[PDB]
């Protein structure tokens, strides 16, 4: 039971994770990708501690975030990375004490890392029907998450409201981030993100072709990277990336458009 | 300009093929959908034939099975072969840049000067061409007579005195037009003035001028 | 007929178009030009209403920004991330997304329209090529033919002719005396002054302020083209 | 087939008025919202030149004073201000079905001013009557309304055999029709009798309009 | 013993983290200081398991790292940021395993984490050594690092070896990389970088301005950090970035320029 | 005396410039113009070998490269950060770094110079400001003080004059007039075409080659001009 | 052009002070570096003050204490203010771009045209203009006698007839100066054309033409 | 002060050949490797001309014919080739340290083919005679060698009394020198001698060019 619940976790965060890691990669966001990630850990340290659901305290901590990071921006001659990392380690350093403080010492290591051996049924529910509503929302509007991915300019001289489609995908972002921490944690999360989409557009002709390979390559490095961590008695979240990295690997090579 | 050209017109018997051409300046056939339309002695337009830039053939039932419309690309020349004529084929026919699904090409947009085929047994006649003279303004004329089959250019002075002109369509009676042509100048012009009636029937290779003189007693 | 009224961008407290008032009439292909950097390009953005602009926009007694459908914009291809994994025919097809309603999708009729364009601009069988895999020219084309599909009454292009080969300049061009053959509005940014009368049956010069404007022969002249490039000081 | 019908098939408007030509069909002319509709107009001599497409779409060089309307079946040709050069035959046309189908036509007569024609006779040349034939021709030129009766005569008698006439269309300038008339005739019967007449009755004068020529 | 190691190398780490923490803002590498963190960790490893020093490992494997980038930017169409992002994370991935497999559970903690608290006289001494080596590199090339980060452009027109002093900054970057796992772990490092210089970015009217508060801020954070760390009983590096964090949150308002 | 010989560079496949060949003599200020873009920046970084170049460049039978002490480059001030913390002193100071040994410093001799300059452009009482406390006008007058420092016997401006005030455009020709003066070559990159005549003896235009080159009432004609801004197709 | 100009020289008794001033065409004087500069009547070259930009003032050893130089940014003028002048202070004085250490200007690299200071007891006297006529080429004159101080113009026509000229440099006796000017033409002009001897001297008031003519019997 | 002696003080070279100025310095004129050693060219009427600045630096407007060399306290300042325009005064000068001193002075005379003078008699005019005055002038024009006597004459005898002599600089476009001579005398000496001459011995001629005029 306890390596059921493991399996369809790990499988389904690395679908939504490749599905969503397509915009990322294509968008570039890949850099913003890392920074919400570190300031989703406050939400879920007070969200953890009080009687509270994950996803509302995630998103209220990455929308502060967002309103000190532009504050910043505005207010000063301080660079726009330099605001973004300056929040990010920021909150990873606030969640870090928050956790220490009132939850124990083992507790800390299941939210910055992978903890996929031991998923509560309620966890599991959670996790697919939520990734449901995130393959869901990318099924509906793929025609219009197409068209400002890949010429914005156009999608505003047709009268899209393209603003809108930058906030539904950093809410799949936050979404399926606060999902997959319990794959591969917050730390090697841009990983599970970046790296399947990453082998995927080396193959794709379509956006349509990347989305099923990049979910496909997430899901079978993350069902690969779980059998090779359970027997060999290692690191789950890690060998789930590094099973990637050399699915990367192999088909930088291997794909026929090089 | 942008200008389509259409060729091959001329006489048949019932029976018979010919093949039609269509040159073009401006426009590469390829690209578009290219058709066919005839208008009948009676002005009534019927669309005969298109090919679509993939390559696609499509036609009416009257003229399917006899009519075949292909497109040399290279030479960039649309052909409209035809076999096995009926007398309801006789017709002016018009080369023309065909109807498409897209807004801006939904008609026929583009239009060429038009070929015409007659489908008759009556064999090709030559014109006989009479300088009508009289007996402030003055008027002159010129008869084309006993010719078959049409068409027949008529100008003045090789198209020099265009203004003041009434040529009327031609006229059949026992398989022979008739056709004439009537120029009002001033007093001036004429007798001083040299105009000349220039008439050309290409069917059956003839190409004549004729100065009208002021006839003696 | 498109009316600017008053048109005006700023960006870095610099109006980098200043009181623009024109009054466009078709058939027509215009071509709007001046210095590189100075504002022709730009003119195009505030009348869509893409950037932030302090005026209005008109076509036809109806607001610019409430009549889009109307109106189809070809950007400089440089802006467009070459590899995108995106086919010809899906890039062509683009053209077509705001006519389909929320939860339909593309039907035979949308289809045809998209075949149609790019047999217009000669590349049928360059339909199942990645946009990367073609030249200057040819994607370029890509970009007129996603721009026929619309059927737009107006059509703006922002350099269509830069950085292409001959062939696909003259068959582009081909395309745009169609689209003023229909009765349609054709309005050309271009990259420099070649072959102005050529292209271009009234012309629009501009540095800030709209220097000149009107018929090609009366209004591209070395006066006009003198104080546009020269900022009225040459 | 879409079968079509222009109403009505002739039709007479007076300079600055609306002119208007439906076409009635029997099948949808529009597929889906788009309208696969087209209007020409084909002066004597040219062919059939493109007005309007769709519904409303105005080709270039055609002026504003043209305009289409309606939807499926119905559709309306309107034309004002009504000027000279809009004298023509005007067609429909559906692009939506096969086969592409045209309208049966529509002739534009531009009202005028009356006027009565000016007729000229013109004796056999001397160059047909080498050969065995004489036409005695007579020309009748710019005139309104259309309706006009040539009477030939010969010797004061009239003469029904081998009169051969012809009609122009109405003149896109002056809106006026002309009108030919040749007596076909032998070279024998043509030298037995003398004079040589053509009469033209019409509605600018009760009486006619002669004109004579006696032979040498 | 334990507290006196303890204070002396957090200071040195926060002062020579501070001084080239301003290069790197003012560049405009904060992304990249973030990269060369994670491609590290396998070097580190490496020379922690083997009879090695940690510096030569570190930037071998940050050299590694390097190649890696090129060869993907080069050979292929994906974008420079995913291909930073996948090296990144893919050799962070590396390093957790091949220290879970050779070393204990608790060694993972004092690399990633913190470990000020256990530091050997061996490593006060050779962190206190080479951080004498980098303040006084910054010393002698003062006048060519400050014109090639200002006005590139000239230093080109002038004859200078640009590329020298890119090189050299990394140099720097990666051997005040190794010693501040010491004070804040691999995770927080980028802070230790950016926070202190950011500060004093507010207050700076010449690059040696900046230089000096920078270091300042950041030995004051991180003495006052493990202050904070050590009576609390909570996480040390954290803390030394959440104080430090409050410094630039309180000199935003208070900064004189704005 | 520059002499460039068959210069090239290249980009994206392309020659942004290709064979280039000038001989240009002093005492001299001269106006490269052309269109935007178009190559005439480029130029300038071709000469100083900072972008990879396909030829080579000498001043007075001495190859440019292993002779940059006697020449300064002025960038366009659009891409230096107004942001970073250095005053006006300091930042005309960077003039002397290269005269400057490793372990040595700034002598009284080297500040006795950066005060001049500064008091040449009149912006001695600016001294301690930042640069991000000063005008567009005012900080292309740090930059002439900054290129001043240096006592070059070359000197290549990039668009000096464009965005700035005309007080400070005054101040600067009047300096560019004192290193003409004083026999040295002023070779400046020109932004649009005013003022042609008043501030240039000779002109160089640049479409790709060079499309003509010498004295300004000689070669800045409506021919060239039309050659250059129309690409040959005008 | 950017120029130079000086005035205010003139006469001055042994003890007396005089401010010479100096104007600019083209350059701000607070911009750079400005000097007087003298010139003796042995053509000794000798500086005599300057002022930085910024507004040090500096002077020579030889005529520290009594010259003082200042600058008036408004009006954009030079001054060089003397007092209780000495006889070794006749001189022609010169305004000029002075010294710096920047490369470019590190010479008096403008100069003004100059305005002359003569220091002496003796009083100013008008000039006497004599024509000097004859008894292919022919030469005529003019002598200015009995004047002083320096300086005097003298011009032809008022400076239409530069070529073919030959002005003679003054010599002192008694306290007067005497000068002198030739001017050779060809027999064509004169008597026919009229040359005129045109003097002006600025310290006395007084400028005077002289129409020379043939002189009779 | 820094003391600079230029050699020679005076000196004569032919078209297109090459002259050569010397100027010694008592003290360093160059600071750390910075040249503050100006020369400069004073034709007659205009001021002093900066040439060149520092040791080699050539000023705009002046031929690269001159030119610039040396350092310490030794310098020089060549010219070639040599041509009529060089005619003047040249003084070096340093900006190094206070006072800014100049040079003493060095006069650089052309060359040429040797011209005798035009010899002009002018008697003193029936202005000058009003007043109790008369002066004769005697202007001797263009010639070469500089040296030249003049010697006036009063009916056979001399008069050194009252003889006023001035002489010009060397011409910059033909290269030769002038002289006046205006001898001053009462009215009533005047009209008491009848007859007046100027004599002008010269390297052209051994004997005297003699010009005179009588009285009335």
């Amino acid at each position: 039971h306890f390596l059921q619940n493991a399996l369809i976790t790990a499988i389904v965060v690395g679908i939504v994770a490749g599905a969503v890691g397509c915009f990322i990669i294509l968008r570039g966001m890949s850099l913003m990708g890392d920074a919400i990630s570190h300031a989703v850990l406050p939400g879920v340290a007070l969200s953890f501690i009080l009687g509270l659901d994950f996803f509302i305290g995630a998103i209220v901590f990455g929308l502060l975030a967002a309103i000190i990071i532009t504050y910043i921006k505005g207010n000063s001659i301080i660079k726009s990375d330099t605001a973004i990392g300056i929040t990010s380690s920021s909150f990873l350093a606030l969640g870090i004490i928050l956790i220490g403080v009132a939850k124990s010492s083992t507790d800390l290591f299941h939210i910055l890392f992978g903890n996929i051996l031991a998923v509560q049924d309620t966890d599991m529910f959670i996790t697919m029907g939520v990734g449901a509503a995130i393959l869901l929302l990318i099924w509906i509007f793929f025609k219009q998450l197409l068209i400002t991915s890949f010429d914005e300019l156009l999608a505003k001289a047709m009268g899209m409201p393209v603003n809108f489609y930058h906030y539904l995908l950093m809410v799949l972002l936050t979404l399926v981030s606060v999902t997959a921490m319990q794959s591969v944690g917050t730390i090697l999360i841009v990983a599970m993100l970046i790296t399947p989409a990453a082998t995927a557009y080396l193959y794709a002709n379509s956006l349509k072709s990347m989305i099923f390979l990049s979910s496909t390559f997430g899901a079978t490095a993350s069902v690969l990277g779980l059998f090779i961590g359970y027997s060999f008695n290692v690191a789950a979240g890690s060998s789930i990336v590094l099973t990637a990295a050399s699915f990367f690997l192999i088909s930088f090579f291997i794909a026929p458009k090089q | 300009e942008v200008m389509l050209v259409e060729s091959g017109g001329g006489l048949v018997k019932p029976g018979g093929s010919l093949k039609l051409s269509c040159a073009a300046s401006g426009i590469t056939f390829s690209s578009y959908a290219m058709s066919w339309v005839r208008q009948t002695p009676e002005k009534r337009l019927e669309w005969v034939a298109s090919i679509s830039s993939g390559g696609s053939t499509y036609y009416p039932d009257s003229v399917k099975g006899r009519f075949t419309i292909s497109r040399d690309n290279a030479r960039n020349i649309l052909y409209l072969q035809m076999s096995s004529l009926r007398s309801e084929d006789t017709a002016m026919y018009y080369c023309a840049r065909g109807p498409m699904a897209l807004l801006y090409y939904r008609g026929f947009d583009y239009w060429g000067q038009g070929t015409t085929l007659t489908v008759s047994s009556a064999k090709t006649t030559a014109p006989s061409v009479y300088p009508l003279a009289p007996v402030s303004s003055v008027t002159l004329g010129c008869l084309v007579k006993g010719y078959f089959p049409e068409p027949v250019t008529l100008t003045w002075n090789s198209g020099s005195l265009s203004s003041g002109v009434h040529t009327f369509p031609a006229v059949l009676q026992s398989d022979l037009y008739t056709l004439s042509s009537s120029v009002t100048v001033t007093s001036s012009t004429w007798p001083s003035q040299s105009i000349t009636c220039n008439v050309a029937h290409p069917a059956s290779s003839t190409k004549v001028d004729k100065k009208i003189e002021p006839r003696g007693p | 007929m498109i009316r600017i009224e008053n048109l005006s961008v700023s960006y870095k407290e610099t109006l980098a178009l200043k009181d623009i008032s024109l009054v466009l009439h078709g058939p027509t292909i215009t071509g709007i030009i001046g210095p590189n950097g100075a504002g022709k390009s730009t003119l195009l953005k505030g009348m869509l209403g893409i950037i932030p602009h302090q005026g209005q926009a008109f076509l036809d007694d109806k607001e610019v920004k409430k009549s889009l459908h109307r109106i189809a914009y070809v950007e400089q291809k440089i802006n467009i991330d070459y590899n995108f994994p995106i086919k010809v025919k899906e890039c062509v097809s683009l053209g077509l997304f705001p006519s389909i309603p929320l939860f339909r999708s593309l039907k035979a009729k949308h289809w045809k329209k998209v075949q149609e364009a790019l047999e217009i601009v000669g590349l049928a069988d360059y339909a199942e090529r990645q946009i990367s895999q073609l030249s200057g020219g040819q994607f370029q084309r890509v970009l007129i033919a996603r721009c026929l599909v619309q059927e737009a009454d107006y059509i703006l292009l922002d350099e269509p002719f830069a950085g292409i080969d001959s062939v696909s300049e003259e068959i582009i061009m081909n395309t745009l005396r169609d689209l003023k053959k229909a009765g349609k509005t054709v309005l050309i940014v271009h990259h420099d002054l070649s072959k102005i009368p050529h292209y271009f049956d009234q012309v629009l010069l501009v540095n800030r302020e709209v220097i000149a404007f009107g018929p090609t022969k009366e209004t591209f002249t070395e006066t006009n083209l003198k104080e546009a490039y020269g900022n009225q000081l040459f | 087939d879409i079968v079509m019908t222009q109403s009505p098939a002739s039709l007479a408007v007076s300079l600055g008025q609306r002119a208007t030509i439906s076409c009635k069909a029997s099948q949808s002319v529009d597929y889906d919202g788009d309208s696969y509709m087209n209007w020409y107009q084909q002066k004597p001599g040219q062919p059939p030149q493109l007005l309007i497409y769709a519904a409303s779409n105005l080709e270039s060089g055609i002026p504003a004073r043209f305009s289409g309307s309606g939807s499926g079946t119905d559709f309306t040709l309107n034309i004002h201000p009504v000027e000279e050069e809009d004298a023509a035959t005007y067609y429909c046309q559906q692009s939506n079905e096969d086969p592409w189908t045209f309208g049966g036509g529509t002739n534009l007569e531009i009202k005028r001013a009356d006027a009565a024609p000016t007729v000229s006779i013109f004796p056999p040349s001397s160059e047909q009557l080498t050969s065995g034939g004489a036409s005695v021709v007579c020309f009748l030129n710019n005139f309104y309304p259309k309706d006009i009766n040539v009477k030939w005569k010969i010797d004061g008698s009239e003469r029904q055999n081998g009169v051969l006439n012809s009609w122009t269309n109405q003149d896109s300038k002056d809106s006026t029709y002309s009108m030919s008339s040749t007596l076909t005739l032998t070279k024998d019967e043509y030298e037995r009798h003398n004079s040589y007449t053509c009469e033209a009755t019409h509605k600018t004068s009760t009486s006619p309009i002669v004109k004579s020529f006696n032979r040498n």
